[PDB]
């Protein structure tokens, strides 16, 4: 039961923070190295807490 | 020839950029790195018998031309007063300028001093300083 | 860049004003501030996890050719020794000379240091330095 | 044209003067003041509360070619060893060249450093500074 | 960074109140306890068996700039000569400000010395030393 | 900004009087006070059930300057030799020279010792120390 | 070099625990002993015959920043007020964070004192003290 | 500023005298007086009603650079060894230099305790501590 | 002198190499050492008798423009953060470019300090100091 | 200058010796002996006829780095909890490292008491204080 | 201006002499000096009220080419380590090259400083800094 | 100047010297003295009657730095272990080396304590105190 | 004309020497001298009493460009690592370079630092710096 709330909480808050990194969308210039990076950001700060 | 063949990077090859953005027009920027690194010794010798890693300390400086608009200021990215108690971090990324590949990021942004200056016969420039904490590189 | 068009400020576009009156003959003027920003360390990890502001310092420097009348000390907006212990509280503020729009605002200064040079050959230049309270803008 | 007419000082339109006496072939002097001034700090904020004036300190130096007749040395107005036992207080004063009416006045000066170089291509020239108890202006 | 998601509590952040009033200009806060603990020795062993608490002993002293009015002795929190035997015992709490949500508690807190200082130039200063019946947390 | 807004006491605008009398270079003054609060303690409880105060003791020290004329021992208060035996209770005060008004008192100052301190290449201090009955606040 | 060739132990590095929890934001960590030893002189010597071992006593002290959640008090380790006659023997330990390898165990702690500090423009601070029953070298 | 016009004593001015010569190189001189005051303590009453004064208590410390002829062991204020209760009781006045006018005078001291110093590259210095009977002055 | 011949060498024919790997494009490299030398003295004699060594210190720059590909992080001999804590021991040579011939060589670098510049109308330059145990050279 | 012909011992030539084994990465060894010497006093003279010596005491500490392994616990020289009871006398020497010769030597040390500490981002740190039958030095 | 009728000094028509011999070829000199002038402040002004002097400094920096004979080394005015303790009180004058008339004089001289300078390309210079008891003229 | 004309003793021309053996490498020399001075109070008058000397009592200690050979224990004077019993009483001077004049004698010192310095990266120090019966004046 | 007959040095007409053995090619060199001369003091007076030579200090520096063969590292005249344990004392002098006769020497040299220097379009270079005993001249 745990793992997969802790999983639920992980994805949910991962995709409120998409809503506004990339979904608004605002360029053709969000290369997929940024996406990689971004990503690598969201991950740094659940495994420093 | 094209700037695309060179194995250097230069100042107008390379795009600095922020979360969600391009910031364009930056004059020069500089990204300072220590480890703190600090040397053991011994009796009976005079050289150090190793050298270990203690600290990491390390900030970026910004420096821009002033914007007429949707300034720094305006977007909050560096910003005043009591409102800083409701800044949270930023990602500032240094990115190739004909891919838009990253060269480098930095990871958790944040103020140290905002300065700038006036003068009759010139442009309003403006400085910026941020303590972030990690540097990073990923292909 | 034509005069209205210029994404940039400059010193020709901007003008200094302190208490609803216009500091002309300005030679420069900078703006300096720092958060006292720290980092958070632990036994276990190299790095500051975070970052936190401790104490706000704010600063603004003003340099203007010494005017026959109208000078700070004629306008009442600065003072010597024991007259400076009678004046009230001072706003500044930056305007934009082709909008009349404010471009920042100080509240809260007070003088800091307050400087004079009488050079041969050349014009005379009043110098000083202000604290504010903060710093801000509100377009 | 006349020199009456322009609305700013320059070193030439000002006369260096001193009790009972104009001074004149001075090359430079500068009047430094501070106030000392000192933010208050609450916890709950970052931002300083107030602005509070704790200490008036100031000093003006002075920068002369070492004339051949009634020197500073002579006139004793600057001056050397165990006289300075005997050197009472001296006001000092900066005064339009055309109008001889005061700009400003120094209060209670007495020294605080007092210099000369020598070499061969070149005059003998002395710095001298005092310390004092008011800058001030009036009329 | 922000106020909201920092994990360590700073005088930034906190605010000192009693008897349902804040605190003006608090420098600092300390909070000394003791248990007295003492280690159970026996003969035929060199070690402690175990360790037992015997008297509660609790200390706190506030430091504060002496403020114009409604200081301590204004106030009513604290008093001067004869008039201490006729003051009620007095509650002091720490909450953070930006939800105003009681962080820890001195129950009862009851003056036991009181410090206070003038300087040349320089801001006057108190300081407090309290005794308290019980300090507790609850939410 | 003025004397008149600022909301902490400065050492600046604070005054110091004896027996009716300003005290002229006043460098600093310490006051202290106990109320020997004893925890009173059980059998059945580690807390203290009640604070109680006890016995009451007082201290104000000042600094000051050795004047060229009217020092301590030269103006009549506390001094050295035999004449300690003759110096009647003396009334100590602070108050703001702003508007004269009083700060706090000292009732009934007794004298407790005497440090007169010289050293080359400085001032000529001096710190004294009185016991005093009773303090009071008004206005 | 590397953390896996270091001979010697770091803060970097060390972890520390209690109840088998690690803690967050750990600053300090001293640890003293004694072992009462006593010299057994002599008549007819003046030199001690032997050394002999004969009380045992130590001290661990832990430095921390305070939390904004799960702080001592708010953990349930040691707190304020009448629950400490309720909190229980509890272990700390210090690892290694490289390979979650036991540096040293202290058995069986007990609390001594708590040490909260405040101050403004500063970090909030901890210092508790606790005695233990016996350590143990492992791994 | 000069001599005759200042307020304050320095020591600059001031000379030490003994025996009716002076003393030679001096570093400082400090005069400790304690009257051993008392409050007068009741039941029925928690602050004292008067303070009694008890005791006389004197000390003073000189501070000499140690001349080559005519120290205090060459010139017979101090002596080493047996020496000391062959010699008589000695007085020290302090005098302003341009009046020759004495400014205390401590009546017929005594030595306590005496110290020397000698130090690689640097200077020998001495300290004397000496008792008195009383201290006064007069014109 | 012509190309083999000259007695003095230059930036043309020496390449820094790290790890085997050759420091192409490199702007600069200081070495820098210190013995921490101290003289011993006495009483008795103004000079220094002999002079000792106590604690060896060495250091080295490194100045490189930042290569599109096979700059230092992407090399494995520097790293950023983290990363740092995993690399090992790394060395360094100076090497002849005529007759591949070790110039001098550094023994157990570590990084101290590394730094970049993205200025407009400017190369890149990637900025670098180790700490080594030992300088060295073996013909 | 160089180690065989230097006139002073240093930190850099001596290596600690324990158990015919070095000690690894000291920082520090301090020795301190006492006499406990009494002046023999009588009635009809001031100073005292002879000393004699009472009893001797002895103290010697060192102060190391934690070795990640073979430290003192590790290495069975100290030991913590009940496992002291069970360690025998051990002895200490100083050594020039030039030619493995004995400087002095501590006969038979045993522990007093023990101290270590753990700080952030920082070296991990020892302290042992001992004491011992007799110290002698030979050849 | 004429020969003769110059108004100001100049390196053309000045030269040093020191203990009888003209200093040729000097390249520099410069007279430096401090009165360790301060303030005196109180409570109740924020002004200092007098200023006083403390200790007087004297300095004077000489340069000079170095000359094949009759350099100041072999002049026997300077020396070098254990020579400088046999040699007496050094007097230095400033004397005018056309009038033959002493400009000012420095007593008691003694040597601060005394440095070289062997470059390629360049003639050597002597470059030497002297203290004194006082600074002089008498016409 | 010279050594010949200068009127205060220094470390630099003063000798040291024990049993007719002049000490190398010394650093410094403390020299204490106590008369025992108590003052004979009264009833009937508050100041003291008279001082009475009452015990003599002195204290010297050298510091001096490790010698390599002929240290003190290496010496024959203070040393380690049972020797201390056979160290007879020995005597020590202060001497002028410039004419190997006698300053100052302590009769018939005896050791008190002895101290060892080591720390790395530092010369080796020492610190003896000695008791003494008598010190006397001569030339 | 011819390099004998002018009465000053220059960098050409001198040649650095070293044991045994002529430098050559050397770029500049400069030697530092001091005596750390201090100012004795007195009440009653502000100038200083006498100027006291209390230690010699002094270094020289060397700098040469890098050779291509037997450079400094190869000969060992300054040199690196724990080799310097024996590097003994080196004597420089500076000799005219027509005569080959002395114009100075330095006894007793031994390093302080050595860097190098190296750049793409530059020579290598070599800084040197050594402490000595005394500097010298003789005939």
């Amino acid at each position: 039961m745990a793992v997969g709330e802790a999983n639920d909480f992980l994805v949910s808050e991962l995709k409120v923070q998409l809503e506004d990194q990339f979904i608004g969308t605002r360029t053709i210039n969000t290369s997929a190295s940024i996406i990689k990076d971004f990503i690598q950001s969201y991950l740094g700060r659940k495994k420093r807490d | 020839a094209s700037e695309a063949k060179q194995t250097v990077h230069t100042g107008n090859t390379v795009l600095l950029m922020i979360k969600g953005k391009p910031v364009g027009r930056a004059q020069s920027a500089s990204g300072q790195r220590e480890y703190g690194t600090t040397g053991v010794y011994e009796i009976g010798s005079i050289m150090p018998q190793e050298h270990v890693y203690l600290r990491y300390e390390g900030t970026i400086t910004v420096e821009r031309l002033r914007m007429k608009k949707e300034n720094f200021a305006d977007l909050g990215y560096a910003s005043l007063g009591e409102e800083i108690l409701k800044k949270d971090i930023i990602d500032i990324l240094v990115v190739d300028n004909l891919t838009k590949q990253v060269i480098i990021s930095y990871h958790g942004c944040s103020a140290n001093n905002y300065n700038e200056t006036w003068q009759t016969n010139e442009i309003v420039t403006e400085e910026i300083e941020f303590s972030y904490l990690t540097a990073s590189d990923k292909a």
